């Protein structure tokens, strides 16, 4: 029986940490290229 | 589900061609967008001239030597001083715009190095300064450092990218080699990065682009000494807000 | 009603990504090992295709690495000394907002270019001897432009508009929520720019680097007394940042800080890597070879 | 007046509580939040992206020079070009990583590694080079034959010029400590170490020694935990 | 069941005006421009009909800038000195409750003319040194009429019926809650007329100005003691107006105050602008013209 | 007794606390609320009410001539009348203002602003003025070509007395702070500058020289944040 | 709603076996008595077999003999002591964590092979002469490869990721919840073992034994001050294991421990049962026989 | 601020107190929990395991020799082979048995008892043995025939080398207090004799003194109550 | 009315001892045998 993640104050910015949105999208920066290259594939054809 | 060699890039009435290319990287997967009406705060009809700013503009050749150790330049800056673009960086007070930097080096191949083309949001340049007083002219870069114009800077110390961070986690920024045995140019394409939806083009300097040999250039004797570094970009969705006179700096 | 909210409040395990059963591949033209790391991408390389590996149902909690739980913990982010003892009988001193004066929390901030976030702050006090005897602190935030206080008795105290806390020393540390106060929308630890217009031809260069967008105004914070109190406050300023979104991720600082709104590294360059006596030598004995 | 009993931990400031505060602005409405490129919500994300390994770490080396693995024509075979441990924490060419500094703000690490090495030599510079990763336990082999035990992967220049070795997370425990040295080799990762394979063969008038770049990152079942304070920075005074 | 309503209780973002995309206008009988500023009536214009504007979905929220957020903030209202060392061994102080005695309260509302609120009085104790030594204190509201104490002993303090609070000054502030209590609908800040009939042809014409609708009392303040305590306790009292009506917006005062009940201004008038060297001087440098 | 665990920020005073305080009178109903005409519930309702710009901020003008933009007959042509900044919260002529004077208790300010001039000569006093908002990053206008080139309008004096200036919100930040001067010139909001377009003409026996009256305001999509102390007033002593 | 939940959290009573009714047995074949030890089963007779019992319907609660309500119960597991005064003006310490310095609790957890328990860690500090001032601690959790504090100044504590605790001496006895934290499934009481390869032909081999799966860093405590306090401050740390799972159980110790990490009894062994004078003598009185 | 009136009981720190502290590490996952054989959940599954009986703790007897009960062949018949109290947690031969050092940390304890006897003789040994319960009231009985008046089992050696004596709960309280001595002996469990039956017989050319090992243990009704802290090791200085 | 086993935070390890689950399950340590012998019977025969 869980009772946390309660704003006693009518400002929102007064809530606890927003811990509830792990969100991984490493593909921004590690595969940041136009030509999706395939794994098996030799990238510079 | 391969990269092709050959790459052809149209932008207003400027083409690029290249037939040695990697690829292209497309910074953060996200392409270069016009302002939205949700995230603009300025109420000016924005300027789009096209054709006449989007183009590329081949800005600068820098000679690669075997003791180079790099060089930068500040978006905004390196253009802000040439054709249309420049003209609308200078009348509006506003600009907001993405770029596709192409960089090209080529050589033999029997030359051997490699750059690490690299574009930095928010290059804050360092200075090198001995435990000074603040009151010390060398804690500070001196303006031709932080805006170096089109003609870039060389780098002082490639190893820290002047920065104080470490080249060798430079690769979190978009980036792209030039390893000579594999490719001659290297195609980032960056869009608009800023915690603001417009900024002045002549203050601020969104981005960086590093051109740091990490292979250093060696050749023998009879090869072609002069191997030349040429930064052409081009600016990509290009807005212009608050027209005003011209101001140069 | 809404205690389904409240159920699934805990946090939930996020789990590493398994690792299938891979055999082995003789043949061409797949090449799962050959990258091209010039392209600008990391290598999509995964151990199934260069190994022979085992079915792996990964249960490692990946959830810690979130950049909330990196980033919201108290860390020390400013250090007040309320100097009301020898030549200094101010009783009051006004501090600049910043959060960069210590390395800890300035190493793991710059960590992002820009930062939008909440903060609880958290003020712990005390005097030089550690003991917190009841003395009435008023800790008044005074934002860009509002009148900063000259004398532990001026007018701007009464904070009828600015946020102010009374607490004594002999209180729990006073722990506020501030929200994102930034005309950007992002704080911006790396302002590649000058905040006016100019030629910035100064032998000095001050104003580099200098984005307004951070500047956060000033605490101000006195004893509430009529007269010096003979005794030095040391008000120790913890910042939590919560509710963080964080863009365009950078290089940790390698070289050491040396100026608090500036990247500044001494001349004296420190590698990034401990340096070791050869590049074929690592210093792990292991076992005793069976059969040399 | 409801009744209550205060337990301990009453009043005590812990700097990781994820708890309420009042706030200083009531009804204070931030700037509106805009779309920035570029946003990382996870530092395994960061953990996984390629960045420069320090293996020429050696005394008189100094700048962009330690970031490159020399590789040369060999006058005999069977030798060793480079050598380096795996574990991303400990002090060595792994501080120069992404990888190895945000595994410094963590106590214990999990997961496969990844090390991509690019030869930057001439177009006509070819060689065949072994780079076998150790699993714990052994220390740096010395000889080729002893280190192809390991797993391995021959790598061919051509024109892919870059190969990946996966450092497969070969583990007693599911978690490996940060820390090493002492008593915490025992969460040693092992060391990789690059053998020729065959030599360095150039044809005339073309550079007989070249580099390799090493770019380590974390696989994807990479996991960090236990997050901690950094050693990597020090501070004696208030940055004024 | 009433659990919406807990729901709805964070305050909602009220945004501004968006702004239209606007074009070019060319023609006769259309000006929305010219205006006619002497009709009492500030203009219509907007930014539309002036020039090509964009379309701005506006997301600035204007919430802060309600006369509830404007006043609901505790500010100065008095400072109470319960003297009882020296001279002064009363141990008490009967202080006549008038929030106009402090400029940043007074001008926040005097921007209005009536002024119907309910208010959360804090009281702020402690003695000189900032220290607050567990001290008993009473703070007694004394309505108009109830007999005021003449000294620490006095029957009054019995407060059968008169408001109390003990607190000491070990204690948080003491907060009570202070219902809207006037004889009128709304307090008035501006009261152009006299208390009394009669002539008012006296010399001083103190009586001008003066509303005993506003005049609440007084409060009484001593040490629960049985002798001098030899130490002089300052209360300071902060009052925060809650459940607003402000009505009849006035300008905000320009002049310095003088005196408390009045509005009395020094012969030396201070401009409500700064003066400049010319009507066509101004103070900003820009950047350099590309082409002067 | 039911457990309970203090967290920080017990027993401290926060100013801008909405919370509940006991009352200290049981059962009290207040005196019945009575309509009042001219309530006001904004102070943003308040901003977009003209007043008059002080522009007249000069050394020896007094009293109500600080609030008067003399216009004469000119010698010259394309000639400068009046320039003012119009940054509200900065001293100068939008003190005088009731927007100016909202926009100090607040820290940062939003939206367009708007000058009504109001020419006050005879009504056989005709001419066509340049007012032109010069947008930041220049310095004032030194020529009315120079000036042209921002968001201006070319009044015309007639039976309509009266031209609004709206100073559109040209800005980087979404707001710009009140604070002014110093490295707060990054939220310079520019320059309003009165040109004569043409002369000002006049029949013999007439007035040479008339007034035109500016009347600042706040538009429709102004906005306030972070409630401050104003600085306007000063105190050295309790009022009694 | 889960009010079925908030019902059903008191503890229920599980009874101890019931006895059955027996009756006499007389034949052949059916041996309930005799059994075989050799096979390494306990025996399996039953009271019912070996006696003419009766029907006890068994009431007695055998809950309280559960691993958790045996070990959750907050043991001393660390003295800390803050020196401050005399040769050591340290004003800081830093505790290797380990749980088996005190006897009491090292001989519960040494009942079991393999614990993985969540723990409540409490610490009850206080100076030598038992009083508690008002005097502010920083309990910082160090855990393995963190930086360890070297001064009472020193960077480290700006815990921005460090898990700390600010608490006064005068404050109850902070308390916090610490998870499982090893590398291995279980924490391990016995590691029949080495750290690390090698030899280990050492002249005291320290290393037997020593599994750093279980060494979990160290708690720095320091007093909050600018200089030496005179005080020594004594941090006694107790731990209440929870969430308790345990394996393999094992002979309670018998010798008295002679070291912390390293199972070592003196040449003295220790019978674990007191002599008698003889293997025929008891000394219970009892009463006084009918007809000896 | 809800109303709330602390009660007594506040600020103190019960070492049994089974309450919420702040966790120190949000967002802890831990390593996972695999399956390790051989878990104990339950105090009183260990007491039913049988452990040696220390019987022959008298002077002189050192080491291993300490559990075991000698059996000889008998010049006399109706002879005492071994006695000791059933009082689990009493200093004697039931400290050597887990459930006499797990009732050692509980105050009271219930159920029946029980002591499986092996005979580790030649299998050429043969013999029977009286092994008597003397419920309490009674010191030990001073011969066989007053002590086969108890609860005794009639053990014959054989194939089957073991032996199993239940002490059945036989007490006036429902719980027994495992500390002994004085008045105290109000809880005495009772006096267990090992008898002569008839004598240990054995051929020529066989070991005429055997062992009778004996196995104390705890049944299935076996309950304790009260855990407090044991008496069996001291303390004098930290463990360093 | 119970009004306990609350876990007032997001991490579940801070929540009381886990008292509710007595499980007794002697037989792996009294009974560890291939072999099941009833009770009745002679073990070894
Ligand atoms: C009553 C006391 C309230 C405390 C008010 C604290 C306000 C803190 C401002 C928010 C902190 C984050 C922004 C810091 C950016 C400055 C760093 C820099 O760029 O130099
Ligand atoms: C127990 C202590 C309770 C405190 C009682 C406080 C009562 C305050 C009265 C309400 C304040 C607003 C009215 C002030 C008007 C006087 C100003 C004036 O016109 O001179
Ligand atoms: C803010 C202060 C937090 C306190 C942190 C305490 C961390 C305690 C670690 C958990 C204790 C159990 C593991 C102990 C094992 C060591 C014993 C050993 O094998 O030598
Ligand atoms: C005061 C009562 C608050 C009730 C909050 C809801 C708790 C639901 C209990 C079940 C916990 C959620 C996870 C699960 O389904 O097991
Ligand atoms: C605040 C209200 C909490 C209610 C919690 C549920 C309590 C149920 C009452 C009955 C107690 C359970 C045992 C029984 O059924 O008798």
């Amino acid at each position: 029986i869980n009772f946390t993640n309660i704003n006693y104050y009518k400002d929102s910015y007064a809530a606890s940490a927003s811990r509830q949105d792990f969100a991984q999208d490493p593909a921004k920066f590690t595969r940041p290229v136009l030509d999706a290259i395939r794994e098996a594939a030799a990238p510079l054809q | 589900g391969y990269s092709d060699r050959v790459a052809q890039l149209t932008v207003g009435n400027s083409t690029i061609t290249t037939q040695e290319a990697a690829n292209i990287v497309l910074s953060y997967g996200e392409w270069p967008e016009y302002c939205p009406s949700t995230d603009a705060t300025a109420v000016d009809k924005p300027t789009r001239p096209d054709v006449s700013v989007n183009r590329f503009y081949t800005l600068s050749t820098k000679s690669w030597k075997t003791e180079s150790t790099g060089w930068y330049w500040k978006f905004p800056d390196v253009l802000n001083d040439t054709g249309v673009f420049g003209q609308n960086a200078q009348f509006h007070y506003l600009y907001r715009s993405g770029f596709c930097m192409h960089v090209q080096c080529n050589a033999s191949k029997f030359h051997q190095g490699a750059l690490l083309v690299a574009a930095i949001p928010e290059f804050v340049i360092a200075a090198s300064s001995p435990a000074t007083k603040p009151n010390s002219q060398g804690l500070y870069p001196d303006f031709a450092h932080t805006n170096p114009g089109k003609d870039g800077q060389e780098f002082r110390d490639p190893y820290v990218l002047d920065a104080g961070i470490p080249l060798s986690q430079a690769l979190i920024f978009p980036h792209q080699w030039i390893n000579l045995r594999t490719n001659n140019c290297a195609t980032i394409i960056m869009p608009y990065i800023n915690a603001l939806p417009f900024d002045s083009a002549l203050n601020h300097s969104n981005f960086g682009l590093v051109v740091i040999p990490i292979s250093p250039l060696k050749y023998c004797n009879g090869a072609t000494t002069e191997v030349p570094i040429t930064l052409t970009i081009a600016p990509l969705n290009s807005e212009f807000s608050g027209l005003r006179q011209a101001i140069k700096q | 009603s809404a205690v389904s909210a409240l159920a699934d409040t805990t946090i939930s395990r996020v789990t590493a990504a398994n690792t299938a059963a891979s055999t082995h591949s003789l043949g061409t033209g797949r090449v799962p090992a050959l990258q091209a790391a010039e392209t600008g991408a990391s290598s999509n390389s995964s151990d199934e295709n260069l190994i022979e590996t085992r079915c792996v149902m990964n249960r490692n909690g990946v959830n810690e690495a979130s950049v909330e739980h990196f980033y919201s913990r108290a860390g020390l982010v400013g250090v007040v000394e309320v100097k009301d003892s020898g030549t200094s009988l101010d009783g009051y001193t006004v501090w600049p907002i910043d959060v960069m004066g210590f390395v800890q929390q300035r190493r793991k901030l710059e960590l992002s270019t820009y930062m939008r976030f909440d903060a609880e702050f958290t003020f712990v006090s005390n005097l030089n001897n550690s003991t917190t005897p009841g003395m009435l602190l008023q800790y008044m935030y005074v934002p860009p432009g509002a009148p900063k206080p000259d004398s532990r008795k001026s007018y701007q105290w009464q904070t009828a508009t600015n946020p102010s806390v009374f607490a004594k020393l002999s209180d729990p540390p006073p722990q506020v929520s501030v929200p994102f106060m930034s005309p950007a929308t992002a704080y911006q630890w790396f302002y590649d720019g000058y905040p006016t217009f100019g030629e910035h031809k100064q032998a000095t260069n001050l104003q580099y680097g200098q984005c307004p967008n951070n500047m956060m105004g000033h605490f101000a914070i006195r004893t509430v007394s009529e007269s010096t109190t003979g005794k030095n406050i040391h008000v120790r300023v913890y910042m939590r940042i919560k509710h963080v979104r964080a863009w365009v991720p950078r290089p940790l600082r390698s070289q050491a800080y040396m100026v608090k709104n500036y990247p500044t590294y001494s001349q004296t360059i420190t590698n990034t890597a401990t340096d070791r006596a050869s590049i074929t030598t690592t210093d792990y004995e292991g076992g005793v070879p069976a059969s040399p | 007046g409801f009744p209550t009993e205060l337990k301990p931990g009453t009043n005590q400031f812990l700097t990781t509580d994820d708890g309420t505060s009042p706030p200083i602005l009531p009804g204070f409405e931030p700037t509106p939040l805009i779309h920035i490129p570029g946003e990382f919500t996870s530092l395994l994300d960061l953990c996984q992206v390629e960045t420069i390994l320090e293996v020429n770490n050696t005394t008189g080396t100094t700048g962009v020079s330690r970031l490159l693995i020399p590789v040369r024509a060999q006058n005999n075979v069977d030798q060793l070009c480079a050598s380096f441990q795996v574990d991303p924490g400990r002090n060595g060419p792994w501080q120069s990583t992404m990888v190895g500094q945000i595994c410094r703000y963590y106590t214990q690490w999990s997961g496969s590694l990844k090390v991509t090495f690019m030869f930057t030599g001439s177009f006509m510079a070819t060689g065949k080079m072994l780079i076998a990763y150790t699993p714990p336990g052994s220390a740096q082999p010395t000889t080729r034959e002893a280190a192809m035990l390991g797993t391995h992967i021959v790598w061919d220049f051509g024109l892919q010029s870059s190969v990946t070795l996966v450092i497969p997370w070969i583990s007693n425990t599911h978690f490996r400590a940060v820390k090493t040295g002492g008593v915490y080799d025992y969460y040693a990762t092992g060391i990789v170490t690059i053998w020729y394979q065959t030599n360095f063969v150039v044809p005339p008038d073309t550079p007989t020694e070249a580099n390799i770049i090493a770019l380590g990152a974390a696989q994807k079942n990479f996991t960090l935990k236990l997050c901690k304070d950094t050693d990597e920075i020090q501070q004696t005074a208030e940055y004024q």
